[PDB]
C-alpha cells in the first residue's frame, strides 16, 4: 500500500553496516592508487565525522536514500572517476571558521 | 503488498552546509503596494527569507552579499501548506496572520446628506 | 572625406587616441557613492 | 570644465574627491583616470533659449532620427523659463 | 479575422479522453485533461509500467517513441513533484502526455523494461530533483559535479549555490571549494497588479 | 436578514443592501479597473472607468455609483463592456503627455498597469495633447500637473479625511488645473499620504524624488518608530539602502496611511549615523577604536561598580529585545535602578497593573465612539494618524469630541470645556458644560495626552482622569465591554518600558546619582554634565548620535529602526515585529548583541546565545510581549482606580498646554528627524 524504498525500519541500519564495512577497506585504495594528500588515519576520521551529523534517526525512507546517496558519491571513488585531488575533498582546509561565540563572532561581524 | 507505514516527523536529508539552523523563515503573504491600487500580487503566499549583511564591494558600485539564500520567493495556495514546508526544509519559521480588507459600506447617498455631518463640500 | 562628410556636432574630439594597454593612460573603474557620513566632533 | 582637487586627481560629473585617508587611491597611481572633457552641466547654459510665438509648443530632437518623446510645454509663467524634461532646452513667452 | 489561430481537430482528438477512460481504473486513469489539441493525463505513481505497456503496440494507439521526460517541481502540494511522460505516435501522427505525482521522498515504477531511451532521463532527474526510481539499473550523477551536496533544480536552495567559488590558492593542486561568497543577483519584484484573465481565477 | 442573492456572470452572490456593484464584484474575487474609488475614501463617479453592463439594460453604469438591489446579472466579460474599457482609456490617454522615462512612478502607474490589459493596443489620436503650468504645492511633495488625469482623489483626500480644504477644480473643459488657486505653500499633518493616494505620477515625494524603480526595489514589511500609533509600512530597499518607505494596508494601526513625519524623513537615518566605537582619548576628543579594546574599557568599570551606584536611562529609539538585555545586565550584576527617559506617574500604581500603563480603548475602537473628552493635549502635533483615526469616527459618525485643556489647531469641530486643571477637577463632581452628556452616552472614552502628563502635575491629572473616570463608567455610562480612561505615550520606547518593568521618569537618576551610567539611546534631556556630580563615565548606545553623543566617555554604535529586527509596542497595547532591511552601518551592532557582548566580556554573563534565545527570555518576564500582533485587554480597572486615588496631591495653577503646538513644530522632533536633509529644509520653509 506504501513504498519502502529498500528496508523497512531495521534492515536499513544494517545497510548502514553495510555501507560502513565497504567505506572503511576502501580509504586504503585512495591513497595508493589515488594520492596521499593527508593521512590513512585521519581519512578513518573523516568517515567517522560523516556519520556523526546523520544521528537524526526517524524514517525508513530518509535512511535508505542517504544509503543510496551513499552508494554513490563513496562508489564515485571505487570505480576511480575524474577528481584528481581537486574533487572528492570532503574536509574544509583552505578556509578557517569562525568559532560560535557571543564575544568572537560580535568583534569579527556575523548576524 | 509490503506497505511498511511510519509515522513521523519530516526531516532534511539532501541539505546544504550549517545555515538552515540560523536563517529564519518568514511565511507572509505581501501587502498591496500603496501607489498601485490593484490586487494580484496579494491572495498568495510567499516564503521568503530574513535579509542578512549588504555592503558596497570596492571593485567597482554594486552591493555584493555573502549570504547565499537570500534571492528567492516561493509560492503557496494555503497557510497550512506553506507551514508544513517550512517544517520539511528544516528552518524555524514565523507565520504571519493574513490582513483581510475590511467591508466598508461606502455610499454615493452619504455624500449628500441633510441631518449628518458627512456631506462632501465642492464635488 | 570626398562625398559624404559626417556632421560637426562640437563635442566630439579632434584627434583619435591609440588602442588602450598596458601603458600609462589605461582604462579604470570607480563608482558613484557619496557614502553614509558620520558625525564625531569635539 | 570641472575644479581640480588639492589631492591630485580631478573631478567628475558630481562632486567626487576621494578623501585623504581613503585607501581607494592606489588605482590611479601610475595610470590615468579617465575624465570627459566636456561637462553636461556647463552645455546647459551655453545653449541659447529659444523665442516662442504660441502657448504650447511641443519639443523634439529631430523627429523619429534623434531620440526624443513629443512632449508639450506650457509657457504660461513669465519668470523662470519653460524647459522639457529630456534637453536642457528653455523656452519663453 | 487576422492574428489568432483556429482549431477544428479538437473534437476528434477529444475522442481519446473517452477512449483511455473507459478503460476505467482508479489504479491508472484519474483525472483527464485536454486543450489546444494536446491531451494530458494524470497518473497514480503506483501504476507506471502497466500505464506505459498500454499505449505502447496497442492497434488503436500505437506511440512506440518517448521524447521527452520532463519533471514539474511545485512547492504549493504535498505531493512535489509532477513528473510528465511526453509520448509521440509516429503511425498516427499525435502527442500525448503522462503526468504522475511524487512526494518529497517516494520511488516511483521506473520505465527501463518499457522504454530503453528513459534511464537517461532518469538519471537527470535524480540529479536536479533527487527523485529516487526503483527497478533502475545503474543511478549515477551526470550533470552535478561529483561531491556535490544537494540537488541543484529544488526552489528550496538559491540560484547562486552553495560551493560555488573556485580558487587556485596557497595549495600547489588542490582547487578550494567550500567559500560561498559571490556577487549579488538582482532579483527585480516585478509582478503585475490587476489579474489579466477572466476563467482562471478561483473562489476562496 | 438583510441579504440579497444576486449574480455576477451567473454566479450566485450573498451581500449586505447599500453595498455598490464593485463591493458585490470584490466578494467572488473579480477586479473591475477603477481609478476615482478608494476603499477608505468616498464615492465619486468622475473618471467612468469601472464601466460594467448588465443585462436588459441601454446605458451602461459605473461600479461607483449604483447600489446593488434584487436580481441583477452583472456581465464583466461582454461585448460592450470591453468596448467602454477599451473606449475610455483612449479618452484619459489623448490628453496625457509621454512622460514614462522622466516619470518618478514606474511600475507603480495605475494608468500603465490597465492600458496594457484593458486598454486598445494602438491610438487613433493624431493632433492635441493639452499642457498644465505646474504649480509649486510644498518641499516634501513635487507636483507637475501636466500628468493629472483630474481624478479628483487628492481633492477629496485633502477635504474630508485631512480636513485641510486647500485643493480645488479651477475652469472648465480641457483647461481645469487642480491645486490650490492663491498659490499656498501646502504643509499639514498626512501630506505624505497625498503622494500615495494619486494613482498617476503627478503627485510626487521631493525628498525621494529619483533613486529607483517599482520593480527595482526589494519590499521588506517593519513597524514604524517614533510615532505613538506605530503604523505599519513596508520598507524598500535598493542594494543596501533605503530608497522609499511606503505604508501598507491595516486595520488596527488607524488605515492604510503613515504619518507625514515618518514618511518623508527616510533620508535622516542615513545623513548622520555613529560607524565605529568612540572612546574619549587622553587629551579630550573621542576616537576611533576597535570593537576588542572598546568594550574592555566599558567592561573594566562596569565590572568593578557594584550596588545602588550604577543606573541606566534609556528612552526613545528602544526595542523590545534591548530591554530585555538591558534589565538583564543591570538588575543581575548590580542593584535595579534603571530609569525611562519619558516621565510617567507612577505614585499610585503607575507601573503596576496593564490597564493604567496603556490605553485601553483600542486604536481602531475610536469609531465606535460615542463622545470623546481629550485631555490638555495635541492630536495634530502628536500622532497624526490617530488624529486622522479621530476625525473619520467624527465624519462617519455623529460624535461630539471635547478638548480642554489650551486651545490648539485640530481638523475636528471645538467645543473646548476651558483651559484650567481646576476645571478638570469640576469635571470629575457636577460640571454645567460637561459630565451631563457624559453620563447620558453609549460608549464615552477619555484620551489622556502624555505631553501634559510629563510636567509637575502628574499625579494631579492621573488622580483627575481616575476619580472622573471611575464615577462615570461605573455608576451608569458603561454597559458591559467598554473601556473609561486612555494613556498614549509620546515616546516610542515609553509604553514598551513600563510593560517590561523600567523605572519611569528621571526621578529614579535625580535622586540617587550613579557612578557610570550606560544611557542607551539617550535623546531627552535628563542626564547632563550639571546633572551628574561626578566623573562621567558616560556610555552611549544608539543610531544616529547629535544630542547626548559628545557627553559621553566610551560610545558604542547601534543599529536603527530598520537596522535591528526586534519588538515594538505599541500605545494601544500591541506587539509589532520589526524585520531588518539593510545591513547596520560600519562596525554598528544589534540591540540584543551589544549588551550580551558587554556581559560575555565582563564576569557575569547572560544566558543569550541567538535572537530565538532572547525571545524567550522575554516571554517569561511579560507575555504580552511574546505574542507577535495580538492584542489583548486589561482586566480590573477598579482595582487600580482605588489605589490611585490613596495619595494625595495638589493641583498646578498653570494650564495644561502642549509642549507642541504649532504645525512647524511637529516636523524636528524626538532627535531621530533632527539630523536630516528633508526635514530641515521643510521646516525652514514652514515658516518662510
Ligand atoms: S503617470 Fe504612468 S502613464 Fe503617465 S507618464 Fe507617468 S508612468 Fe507613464
Ligand atoms: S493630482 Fe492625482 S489624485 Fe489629484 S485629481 Fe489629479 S490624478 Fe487625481
Ligand atoms: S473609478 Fe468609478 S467612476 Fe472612476
Ligand atoms: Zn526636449
Amino acid at each position: 500500500v506504501k513504498p519502502i524504498f529498500s528496508r523497512d525500519m531495521n534492515e536499513a541500519k544494517r545497510r548502514v553496516r553495510e555501507l560502513y564495512r565497504a567505506w572503511y577497506r576502501e580509504v586504503p585504495n585512495t591513497v595508493h592508487l589515488f594520492q596521499l594528500d593527508i593521512s590513512v588515519k585521519q581519512g578513518r576520521d573523516k568517515v567517522r565525522e560523516m556519520f556523526k551529523k546523520n544521528a537524526h534517526i526517524t524514517d525508513p525512507r530518509v535512511v535508505d536514500l542517504l544509503v543510496i546517496k551513499g552508494k554513490m558519491e563513496l562508489e564515485e571513488t571505487i570505480k576511480v572517476w575524474k577528481q584528481r585531488t581537486h574533487v572528492m575533498r570532503f574536509f574544509h582546509e583552505t578556509e578557517a571558521p569562525r568559532p560560535k561565540d557571543f564575544l568572537s563572532k560580535f568583534y569579527v561581524g556575523h548576524d | 503488498i509490503t506497505v511498511d507505514e511510519k509515522l513521523d516527523i519530516t526531516t532534511i536529508t539532501g541539505v546544504p552546509e550549517e545555515h538552515i539552523k540560523t536563517r529564519k523563515a518568514r511565511i507572509f503573504v505581501p501587502a498591496r503596494n500603496n501607489m498601485q491600487s490593484g490586487v494580484n500580487n496579494t491572495k498568495k503566499w510567499k516564503m521568503e527569507f530574513d535579509t542578512r549583511e549588504r555592503w558596497e564591494n570596492p571593485l567597482m558600485g554594486w552591493a555584493s552579499t555573502a549570504d547565499p539564500l537570500s534571492n528567492l520567493v516561493l509560492t503557496f495556495s494555503t497557510k497550512e501548506d506553506a507551514v508544513a514546508f517550512a517544517e520539511k526544509n528544516g528552518w524555524s519559521y514565523d507565520v504571519e496572520e493574513r490582513k483581510v480588507p475590511k467591508p466598508k459600506s461606502k455610499s454615493y447617498g452619504a455624500n449628500f446628506s441633510w441631518n449628518k455631518r458627512t456631506r462632501v463640500s465642492t464635488k | 572625406p570626398t562625398v559624404k562628410p559626417p556632421t560637426a556636432r562640437k563635442f566630439i574630439w579632434t584627434n583619435h587616441k591609440f588602442n588602450l594597454s598596458g601603458t600609462p593612460q589605461q582604462y579604470v573603474p570607480y563608482s558613484t557613492t557619496r557614502k553614509k557620513i558620520q558625525e564625531w566632533v569635539p | 570644465g570641472v575644479r581640480t582637487s588639492p589631492t591630485g586627481e580631478k573631478v567628475t560629473h558630481t562632486g567626487q574627491v576621494y578623501d585623504d585617508g581613503d585607501y581607494r587611491k592606489v588605482r590611479f597611481v601610475g595610470r590615468q583616470k579617465e575624465v570627459n572633457e566636456n561637462f553636461a552641466i556647463d552645455l546647459i547654459a551655453e545653449q541659447p533659449v529659444s523665442q516662442v510665438g504660441s502657448r504650447v509648443i511641443s519639443c523634439d530632437g529631430g523627429g523619429g532620427a534623434l531620440g526624443h518623446p513629443r512632449v508639450y510645454i506650457n509657457l504660461d509663467k513669465e519668470t523662470k523659463t519653460g524647459t522639457c524634461g529630456y534637453c536642457g532646452l528653455q523656452f519663453r513667452q | 479575422t487576422v492574428r489568432p489561430r483556429n482549431d477544428v481537430a479538437h473534437k476528434q482528438l477529444s475522442a481519446f479522453g473517452e477512449y483511455v477512460a473507459e478503460i476505467l481504473p482508479k489504479y491508472v486513469q484519474q483525472v483527464q485533461v485536454s486543450c489546444f489539441n494536446e491531451l494530458e493525463i494524470c497518473i497514480h505513481p503506483d501504476g507506471v509500467i502497466p500505464v506505459l505497456t498500454f499505449l505502447r503496440d496497442h492497434s488503436n494507439a500505437q506511440f512506440k517513441s518517448l521524447a521527452d521526460l520532463t519533471a514539474v517541481d511545485i512547492p504549493t502540494r504535498q505531493n512535489r513533484f509532477e513528473i510528465v511522460y511526453n509520448l509521440l505516435s509516429l503511425r498516427f501522427n499525435s502527442r500525448i502526455r503522462v503526468k504522475t505525482y511524487t512526494d518529497e521522498l517516494t520511488p516511483i515504477e521506473s520505465s527501463v523494461p518499457v522504454y530503453k531511451a528513459a534511464n537517461w532521463y532518469e538519471r537527470e532527474i535524480w540529479d536536479m530533483f533527487g527523485v529516487f526510481f526503483a527497478n533502475h539499473p545503474d543511478l549515477r550523477r551526470i550533470l552535478t559535479d561529483y561531491g556535490f551536496e544537494g540537488h541543484p533544480f529544488r526552489k528550496d536552495f538559491p540560484l547562486s549555490g552553495y560551493v560555488e567559488l573556485r580558487y587556485d590558492d596557497e595549495v600547489k593542486r588542490v582547487v578550494a571549494e567550500p567559500v560561498e561568497l559571490a556577487q549579488e543577483f538582482r532579483k527585480f519584484d516585478l509582478n503585475s497588479p490587476w489579474e489579466a484573465f477572466p476563467a482562471y481565477r478561483q473562489p476562496p | 436578514s438583510n441579504l440579497i442573492e444576486v449574480f455576477v456572470d451567473g454566479q450566485s452572490v450573498m451581500v449586505e443592501p447599500g453595498t455598490t456593484v464593485l463591493q458585490a464584484c470584490e466578494k467572488v474575487g473579480m477586479q473591475i479597473p477603477r481609478f476615482c474609488y478608494h476603499e477608505r475614501l468616498s464615492v465619486a463617479g468622475n473618471c467612468r472607468m469601472c464601466l460594467v453592463e448588465i443585462e436588459k439594460a441601454p446605458k451602461v453604469v459605473a461600479a461607483c455609483a449604483m447600489p446593488v438591489m434584487k436580481g441583477w446579472n452583472i456581465l464583466t466579460n461582454s461585448e460592450k463592456t470591453k468596448k467602454a474599457r477599451e473606449g475610455v482609456m483612449e479618452f484619459l490617454l489623448a490628453n496625457h503627455p509621454l512622460d514614462c522615462p522622466i516619470c518618478d512612478q514606474g511600475g507603480e502607474c495605475d494608468l500603465q498597469d490597465q492600458s496594457m490589459m484593458f486598454g486598445s493596443d494602438r491610438s487613433r489620436f493624431l493632433e492635441g495633447k493639452r499642457a498644465v503650468e505646474d504649480k509649486n504645492i510644498g518641499p516634501l511633495v513635487k507636483t507637475i500637473m501636466t500628468r493629472c488625469i483630474q481624478c479628483t482623489r487628492c481633492i477629496r483626500f485633502a477635504s474630508e479625511i485631512a480636513g485641510v480644504d486647500d485643493l480645488g477644480t479651477t475652469g472648465r473643459g480641457n483647461d481645469m488645473q487642480v491645486g490650490t488657486y492663491i498659490e499656498k505653500m501646502f504643509m499639514s499633518e498626512l501630506s505624505g499620504n497625498i503622494i500615495d493616494i494619486c494613482p498617476v505620477g503627478a503627485l510626487t515625494s521631493k525628498p525621494y524624488a529619483f533613486t529607483a524603480r517599482p520593480w527595482e526595489t526589494r519590499k521588506t514589511e517593519s513597524i514604524d518608530v517614533m510615532d505613538a500609533v506605530g503604523s505599519n509600512i513596508v520598507v524598500s530597499t535598493r542594494t543596501g539602502e533605503v530608497m522609499r518607505i511606503l505604508p501598507r494596508m491595516h486595520e488596527d494601526i488607524n488605515e492604510e496611511w503613515i504619518s507625514d513625519k515618518t514618511r518623508f524623513a527616510y533620508d535622516g537615518l542615513k545623513r548622520q549615523r555613529l560607524t565605529e566605537p568612540m572612546v574619549r582619548n587622553e587629551k579630550g576628543l573621542l576616537t576611533h577604536t576597535t570593537w576588542e579594546d572598546a568594550l574592555s574599557r566599558v567592561a573594566g568599570m562596569l565590572q568593578s561598580f557594584q550596588g545602588n551606584d550604577v543606573a541606566a536611562i534609556a528612552g526613545g529609539l528602544v526595542d523590545a529585545e534591548a530591554l530585555i538585555a538591558l534589565k538583564d545586565l543591570l538588575n543581575r550584576v548590580d542593584s535595579d535602578t534603571l530609569c525611562t527617559e519619558e516621565v510617567f506617574p507612577t505614585a499610585g500604581a503607575g507601573t503596576d497593573l496593564r490597564s493604567n500603563y496603556l490605553l485601553n480603548t483600542t486604536i481602531a475602537g475610536v469609531e465606535e465612539a460615542d463622545v470623546v473628552l481629550l485631555v490638555g493635549t495635541n492630536p495634530r502635533f502628536e500622532a497624526p494618524l490617530f488624529n486622522a483615526r479621530i476625525r473619520k469616527s467624527w465624519l462617519h459618525n455623529d460624535l461630539k469630541v471635547a478638548l480642554i485643556g489650551s486651545p490648539v489647531d485640530l481638523t475636528y469641530r471645538y467645543d473646548h470645556l476651558g483651559d484650567s486643571p481646576k476645571i478638570l477637577q469640576d469635571i470629575a463632581s457636577g460640571s454645567h458644560p460637561f459630565s451631563q452628556v457624559l453620563q447620558e452616552a453609549k460608549k464615552p472614552m477619555v484620551i489622556l495626552g502624555s505631553s501634559a502628563l510629563q510636567r509637575n502635575d502628574g499625579a494631579a491629572i492621573l488622580a483627575a482622569v481616575s476619580n472622573i473616570a471611575q464615577k462615570i463608567r461605573t455608576s451608569s455610562g458603561v454597559t458591559g465591554d467598554w473601556k473609561v480612561m486612555n494613556i498614549l505615550h509620546r515616546i516610542a520606547s515609553q509604553v514598551a518600558a513600563l510593560d517590561l518593568g523600567y523605572k519611569p521618569g528621571v526621578e529614579a537618576i535625580q535622586k540617587n546619582p550613579p557612578k557610570m551610567l550606560f544611557l542607551l539611546g539617550a535623546d531627552g534631556g535628563c542626564i547632563t554634565r550639571q546633572d551628574l556630580p561626578k566623573d562621567c563615565f558616560i556610555v552611549y548606545q544608539g543610531h544616529h548620535g547629535d544630542v547626548g553623543a559628545p557627553i559621553a566617555d566610551v560610545i558604542l554604535p547601534g543599529a536603527a529602526y530598520t537596522e535591528k529586527s526586534a519588538t515594538y509596542v505599541n500605545t494601544e497595547g500591541r506587539a509589532q515585529q520589526t524585520k531588518v532591511a539593510v545591513t547596520p552601518p560600519g562596525l554598528a551592532r544589534e540591540d540584543w548583541k551589544i549588551i550580551r557582548a558587554l556581559s560575555e566580556i565582563a564576569g557575569m554573563t547572560l544566558p543569550y546565545d541567538t535572537l530565538d534565545q532572547v525571545r524567550n527570555r522575554l516571554e517569561e518576564v511579560s507575555p504580552n510581549l511574546v505574542r507577535y500582533d495580538d492584542v489583548e485587554g486589561a482586566n480590573y480597572f477598579q482595582q487600580a482606580s482605588e489605589l490611585s486615588k490613596l495619595v494625595n496631591q495638589q493641583l498646578l495653577a498653570d494650564p495644561l498646554v502642549p509642549p507642541q503646538l504649532t504645525i512647524k513644530d511637529f516636523y524636528m522632533t524626538d532627535s531621530i528627524s533632527r539630523a536630516s536633509q528633508t526635514m530641515a529644509k521643510c521646516v525652514k520653509a514652514v515658516t518662510e
